[PDB]
């Protein structure tokens, strides 16, 4: 079906551009390279490897 | 070239209908409400002038299109609310009922219900 | 200094640190990052004992495995930001394979033309859970390498 | 440039069409950017904007001849300078609406 795989197309495009903004900030050294980051991209990643790749 | 990419093929094909209907949906109010000139209750002979006919097959082609991607009773509900609601362009109005009888499947019974509401 | 490679120091100290060999490379000159090759473990310590003493208050040292912390956030992005962009790729090859009176007759028409596109070709979800499938391979390698630092 | 260093497009930094591999590019940029103290993304966000107003200036929506073969050549290149994270997005959206017109 279609609504399904939109669901998730547009909860990976919400946290795509959140990650191209943080490396554009990584980029400029806007906020720092330190942590929090490390700590915010090791939170997307727990978020993905849930119901990682059904495969039908 | 508007009304070719309004026309929702290319367009109800990508996009889930949840948010498509509230962009019709406003669409049509903002179709109806914008610019409410000729707000005389004497438009009574300028009916034969938004005669289906003589209306611009643009208007007709947009109504058909906005027709398809939703449904009557939703529209017919959402009208008695509008009319109910706030100011009309009958022009808009007038040429929209002559286009909606025609297209939708006999809502003319459904019209004559809030008529006897009203 | 060593000329040749002027990134190396040789201490000549002529104690117990002789041939101890060090490098430093300042990036943000608050942060830096120091590699002791030492002749054993013993001689490793007493390096950063002598070295936390000569240093401001609240110098916060850290060793490092698997390479600067900078390093590994880049790469952990890289990773994702592919990831990310395959699983789009997904979706819009989909959406490609989906789109491949007299008024009332064109009506009923477009309303069937617009019924067709409730489904998807499972071979191609397939082919694309299999590139995707390569990058959480490489993000996920990224991740332990992050999560230990 | 024109302060730090006495009297920009990747001629600048390639020096007079020296060559067009990505990674001789890449070390150009780090150069300019370790003299001028500016991150690459910048100079990078800069130098293509500027080069996309050439491209899209000299001769109306469209633009479908060789400014595309260009074009995508340009873009091929800002794809890699993406993966290898050498440019900034937002300082060159900023630097795009500074150009405003020329673009189509």
């Amino acid at each position: 079906r279609v609504q399904y795989l939109r669901q998730i197309h547009a909860n990976h495009e919400t946290l795509l551009r959140e990650v191209q903004t943080l490396r554009d900030r990584l980029c400029t050294e806007d906020e720092a390279s330190s942590c929090a980051t490390a700590q915010r991209l090791l939170q997307v990643y727990r978020q993905l490897r849930h119901p990682s790749l059904i495969l039908l | 070239c508007w009304f070719g990419v309004f026309s929702g093929h290319t367009l109800g094909s990508v996009i889930s209908t949840d948010p498509l209907k509230r962009f019709f949906s406003h669409t049509l109010t903002q179709i109806l409400t914008h610019s409410p000139v000729l707000k005389a209750s004497d438009a009574v002979q300028m009916q034969r002038e938004w005669s289906f006919a003589r209306t611009h097959p643009l208007l007709t082609s947009l109504y058909r299109r906005l027709f398809v991607m939703l449904s009557a009773e939703e529209l017919v509900g959402h009208l008695q609310e509008v009319l109910e609601t706030q100011e009309v362009h009958w022009q808009r109005v007038l040429s929209f009922v002559s286009a909606l009888v025609v297209c939708f499947p006999e809502a003319q019974q459904l019209l004559e219900d809030w008529v006897a509401r009203l | 200094i060593i000329k040749e490679f002027p990134e190396v120091y040789f201490c000549e100290r002529p104690g117990s640190f002789y041939g101890t060999l060090f490098t430093w490379k300042q990036r943000t000159p608050f942060e830096g990052i120091l590699i002791i090759y030492s002749r054993n473990q013993t001689v490793m310590f007493q390096c950063l004992h002598n070295l936390i003493r000569i240093l401001p208050i609240n110098c916060f040292l850290k060793n490092l495995k698997s390479g600067s912390e900078n390093f590994l956030i880049d790469n952990m992005a890289f990773t994702l930001e592919k990831e990310l962009v395959t699983l789009s790729s997904l979706s819009s090859a989909i959406a490609k394979h989906e789109s491949n009176p007299y008024r009332k007759e064109l009506q009923r028409e477009k309303k069937k033309m617009l019924q067709t596109n409730l489904k998807v070709s499972g071979a191609l979800y397939r082919e694309i859970t299999l590139k995707v499938a390569e990058v959480q391979l490489k993000s996920d390698f990224a991740a332990q390498k992050l999560s230990n630092l | 440039l024109l302060e730090v260093e006495g009297p920009v497009i990747d001629c600048d930094s390639s020096e007079a069409y020296a060559n067009h591999s990505s990674s001789f590019i890449g070390s150009a940029l780090q150069d300019q950017a370790s003299r001028l103290g500016v991150p690459v993304g910048i100079l990078s966000a800069g130098m293509v904007a500027s080069s996309v107003g050439q491209i899209c200036t000299a001769p109306p929506v469209l633009l479908t001849v060789e400014q595309r073969k260009k074009l995508s050549s340009l873009l091929e290149f800002a794809q890699y300078l993406l993966a290898h994270s050498m440019f900034s997005r937002l300082s060159f959206c900023q630097e795009l609406w500074k150009i405003q017109s020329s673009l189509l």
